[PDB]
């Protein structure tokens, strides 16, 4: 996004400016269910543009860049990465598992963390994986409102489970072994 | 001596009912253990105090 906004005439290079671009993405961006159709209109009309307030009273108006940036999730080549995207990774994680595993993984794709809040992402991911998946099979995405924070919650759940109170490295075992112990005790 | 045979065999039998109820108790423990699993699946997520420090400050 810093580079695409440069193309539009707004240079963001310093720390304050870099923090703003991150904030712009968080408030204005989305992925879109259908990139090409979304770009066909975003690239043609102001009706798909949104203005962001820069903290000096000036504004920046962003159009198809609003989705072309998040689109990197489906097209990593946008940042020089060799990858077919997040739906390829989801797909191969299912495909490389045994066929009696795959049915349960297809039905349980889990969104966690940020980017999962972008408009079109839960629907787009389900569409992108079902497109690679065999027919008959049900492909489904889990994407709760506990977005961007559910992993913290999972931390809270695990830390407080009775099943987990034997999983702790104690300050006895650590002092005797040193930090390499974490490799044997955690996972 | 009939009593001695009786106490031999009935000692055996009370030890046997002992072991039978012992297996009943062991299987109560094990089936109720997998049942602890079953109901924990359902009840563990709430064994937690939540939404305390959210606002008080």
């Amino acid at each position: 996004l810093m580079k695409i906004l440069t193309e539009r005439g707004y240079s963001f290079v310093t720390t304050a400016e870099r923090e703003i671009v991150r904030d712009i993405k968080e408030k204005l961006c989305y992925v879109a269910l259908d990139f090409e159709n979304e770009m066909a209109t975003a690239a043609s009309s102001s009706s798909l543009e949104k203005s962001y307030e820069l903290p000096d009273g000036q504004v920046i108006t962003i159009g198809n860049e609003r989705f072309r940036c998040p689109e990197t999730l489906f097209q990593p080549s946008f940042i020089g990465m060799e990858s077919a995207g997040i739906h390829e990774t989801t797909y191969n994680s299912i495909m490389k598992c045994d066929i009696d595993i795959r049915k349960d993984l297809y039905a349980n794709n889990v969104m966690s963390g940020g980017t999962t809040m972008y408009p079109g992402i839960a629907d787009r991911m389900q569409k992108e994986i079902t497109a690679l998946a065999p027919s008959t099979m049900k492909i489904k995405i889990i994407a709760p409102p506990e977005r961007k924070y559910s992993v913290w919650i999972g931390g809270s759940i695990l830390a407080s489970l009775s099943t987990f109170q034997q999983m702790w490295i104690t300050k006895q075992e650590y002092d005797e072994a040193g930090p390499s112990i974490v490799h044997r005790k955690c996972f | 001596r009939q009593l001695h045979a009786r106490v031999d065999k009935v000692d055996e039998e009370r030890y046997d009912i002992e072991a039978k109820v012992t297996k009943n108790i062991t299987e109560i423990a094990d089936l109720t253990q997998k049942i602890f699993d079953l109901r924990g699946k359902f009840k563990r997520p709430t064994l937690r105090r939540v939404r305390i420090s959210a606002d008080a400050m």
